[PDB]
RNA sequence: CAUGAACGAGGAAUUCCCAGUAAGUGCGGGUCAUAAGCUUGCGUUGAUUAAGUCCCUGCCCUUUCACACCGCCCGUCGC
């Protein structure tokens, strides 16, 4: 058994200024974003950053029952190694991601094992067989107990939007659930979803 | 316990003046509490013969 | 444990870390002819009456 | 003749239920006065303020903070109004209520302090009757002052409710909670 | 009944470079940190920043059952209004700390209420009297589940450190707990306390 | 006449204070120096806490014939 969590609407891209390559941030890049009339505040690479930190540092990941996949708005799919470590600081994390989209992969600094690498569209094909897909949004009127939905020994996919505004909608999810009646961050959503699967799989 | 030991110090005959000074001070400050306790009856009986004979 | 009342017989001195407390000698209002040493906080003089919630504790004990 | 506080509150019926505090609460026949304003010198010598009548002590203790310094007639009026409110609400002698409140508000054991830079360590000790009376008066006055602040309620009314709750022994009063917490801290580290 | 969270040892202090005042960050201010022999890698407001987002969006804070206290390394105490909207992105968060640490208070933009304020030490003066005070460390051998420590009707204080290395050791705590067999982050720690209290106190 | 800003008791720390004292309030003067972008008098109202130790931080000293009490501080380097 294994938990699968998928991140969609990730705002990850690299933009050239001067001669350099930088991760696209609303903070660092007001002026260029105001150019071309593209919407300020839509670029939220930070949301992806902290959300990883809750996911990666979770004991179940250290227990090894956790895999994370990301769908960017740019329709790019990237894998993460269980032994990958995320920079705690924002810009060091941006230090990696700029190297990602160009170099397309990240070997470990202590070995040729691949920490990061872009995988092929679609990710639906990379799913293990006999795995069921659950998408999560606040807008569902009925709240589901998370501990109820767990398969005892089966993989299960959770699809969590890394976007600022909108609603999750992708084709291959079988059902929609809500886990709270409050408008929640994806950051705690990841923390909450990891939290309930701790007990049912017996990891403490 | 001190009253039993003070009986020993007098009967051996050493340092009588300081012990008697110590002994008489304790008896006055604890006069009432000593009188109530019947366990102390044998103790003072040996003190009574020992002190006056030695002094 | 019942509450006890004590009368101050002798004020011994100023003790405590900073000198704030006062060592005194107290005797119980009961006809038990007992007397102990207690620590008091605040201005205390001869003849005062103290309320002891627990009368078994001794101020100078190993 | 009979001396009654404010001309209407008798002192003969007032009685003290605590043996320890009998010598430090001055309300009886020799200390009976018509007003709590005597222009005496009670702070001149140690232990002399035990001879000051307790109503005058309360009046002195209500002249705070700062904005009330030196205004004793206003405090006398406040105390008179509070006593009238107490009599209206309960129907008993307000002096007896004040005596009971002072008896109940006084802590019996406190904690002494041995403190260094790292941590402070703690020991239980006893409290003298004079400090008991002083701390009871201080706690009652502080409770009334904090209750009246930034609230639509006269300071006299808040003082009346504080005395009523303290004489009742209820936990709704500031002084009772403070005394209970101090006694609990003293008890916990015996 | 309320949950009181104390962030102990926060690394919040301001430095000046050029003509500008800004919060002291390890990566941004690497050069000046090596000046004066100050230990590099100790300037970590992000643990403080990351924990606040975890607490302030929590459903327990949504229901109004949370109050958060911050005690920085330089012995400055900060009270957090539950109505406050924390700056999600790091740089505007940094500007907020500089403004608060200089002006000693922060007013709401659309409301007359003050949101942030520096108050009088020690923090133990501001707790409700008689409340339970618990500290959290991975160092405790016995792992305790959060839910049975939750009081039914009383406020409680939980102390979490805002540092990467060291042990929480402050005077007012009376029992010291471990709640997982793994070293976790503060942000996860703030997450896994607040959700367990929510299910006990009926916050869903 | 009109308008109605911050400010809801003021952090890290720091200074001062024991009786007609702390604090509030008024009324005068300008005296061969100072003072009026202020100083200095005089009255009026008038408290809480404390009256004792060297624990911290320091300071000043000492350790050569009534009755009663008491019964010699230690070390180093020189000449
Ligand atoms: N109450 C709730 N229950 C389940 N998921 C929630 C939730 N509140 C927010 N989320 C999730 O948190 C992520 C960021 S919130 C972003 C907006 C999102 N469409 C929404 O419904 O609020 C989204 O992917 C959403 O799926
Ligand atoms: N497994 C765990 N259980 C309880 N608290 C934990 C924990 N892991 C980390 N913490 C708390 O989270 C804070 C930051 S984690 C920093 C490491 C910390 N010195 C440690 O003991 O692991 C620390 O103050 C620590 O008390
Ligand atoms: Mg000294």
């Amino acid at each position: 058994r294994r938990l699968i969590v998928v991140l969609e609407g990730a705002s990850l891209e690299t933009v050239k200024v001067g001669k350099t390559y930088e991760l696209l941030n609303c903070d660092k890049h007001k002026s260029i974003l105001l150019k071309n009339g593209r919407d300020p505040g839509e670029a939220r690479p930070d949301i992806t950053h902290q959300s990883l930190l809750m996911l990666m540092d979770s004991p179940l990941n250290r227990a090894g029952l956790l895999q994370v996949y990301i769908h960017t708005q740019k329709n790019v799919l990237i894998e993460v190694n269980p032994q990958t470590r995320i920079p705690r600081t924002f810009d060091r994390f941006c230090g990696l991601m700029v190297q990602l989209l160009h170099k397309l992969s990240v070997r470990a600094a202590d070995g040729p094992q691949k920490l990061l690498k872009v995988i092929k569209n679609p990710v639906s094909d990379h799913f293990p067989v006999g795995c069921m897909k659950v998408g999560t949004s606040f807008s569902i009127p009925v709240v589901s107990d998370v501990r109820e939905l767990v398969p005892s020994s089966d993989p299960i996919v959770f699809v969590v939007g890394a976007f600022a505004h909108g609603k999750v909608s992708v084709e291959y999810t079988e059902k929609m659930v809500s886990i709270s009646n409050y408008p929640l961050s994806a950051a705690l959503t990841c923390a909450k979803l990891t939290t309930a699967f701790e007990e049912v799989w017996g990891v403490i | 316990d001190i009253l039993k030991l003070f009986n020993e110090f007098i009967q051996l005959g050493s340092d009588v003046e300081l012990i008697c000074r110590c002994l008489f001070f304790l008896l006055r400050i604890h006069f009432g509490q000593i009188t109530s306790n019947q366990m102390l009856v044998p103790v003072i009986e040996k003190l009574r013969e020992t002190t006056i004979s030695k002094v | 444990q019942p509450i006890k009342l004590a009368r101050v017989t002798k004020v011994l001195g100023r003790t405590g870390s900073q000198g704030q407390c006062t060592q005194v000698r107290v005797e119980f209002m009961d006809d038990t002819s007992r007397s102990i040493i207690r620590n008091v906080k605040g201005p205390v003089r001869e003849g005062d009456v103290l309320t002891l919630l627990e009368s078994e504790r001794e101020a100078r004990r190993l | 003749p009979d001396i009654k506080l404010f001309g209407k509150w008798s002192t003969d019926d007032v009685q003290i239920n605590d043996i320890s505090l009998q010598d430090y609460i001055a309300v009886k026949e020799k200390y009976a006065k018509y007003l709590p304003h005597s222009a005496g010198r009670y702070a001149a010598k140690r232990f002399r303020k035990a001879q000051c009548p307790i109503v005058e002590r309360l009046t002195n203790s209500m002249m705070m903070h700062g904005r009330n310094n030196g205004k004793k007639l206003m405090t006398v009026r406040i105390v008179k109004h509070a006593f009238e409110i107490i009599h209206l609400l309960t129907g008993e002698n307000p002096l007896q209520v004040l005596v009971n409140a002072i008896i109940n508000s006084g802590p019996r054991e406190d904690s002494t302090r041995i403190g260094r830079a790292g941590t402070v360590r703690r020991q239980a000790v006893d409290v003298s009757p004079l400090r008991r009376v002083n701390q009871a008066i201080w706690l009652l006055c502080t409770g009334a002052r904090e209750a009246a602040f930034r609230n639509i309620k006269t300071i006299a009314e808040c003082l009346a409710d504080e005395l009523i709750n303290a004489a009742k022994g209820s936990s709704n009063s500031y002084a009772i909670k403070k005394k209970d917490e101090l006694e609990r801290v003293a008890k916990s580290n015996r």
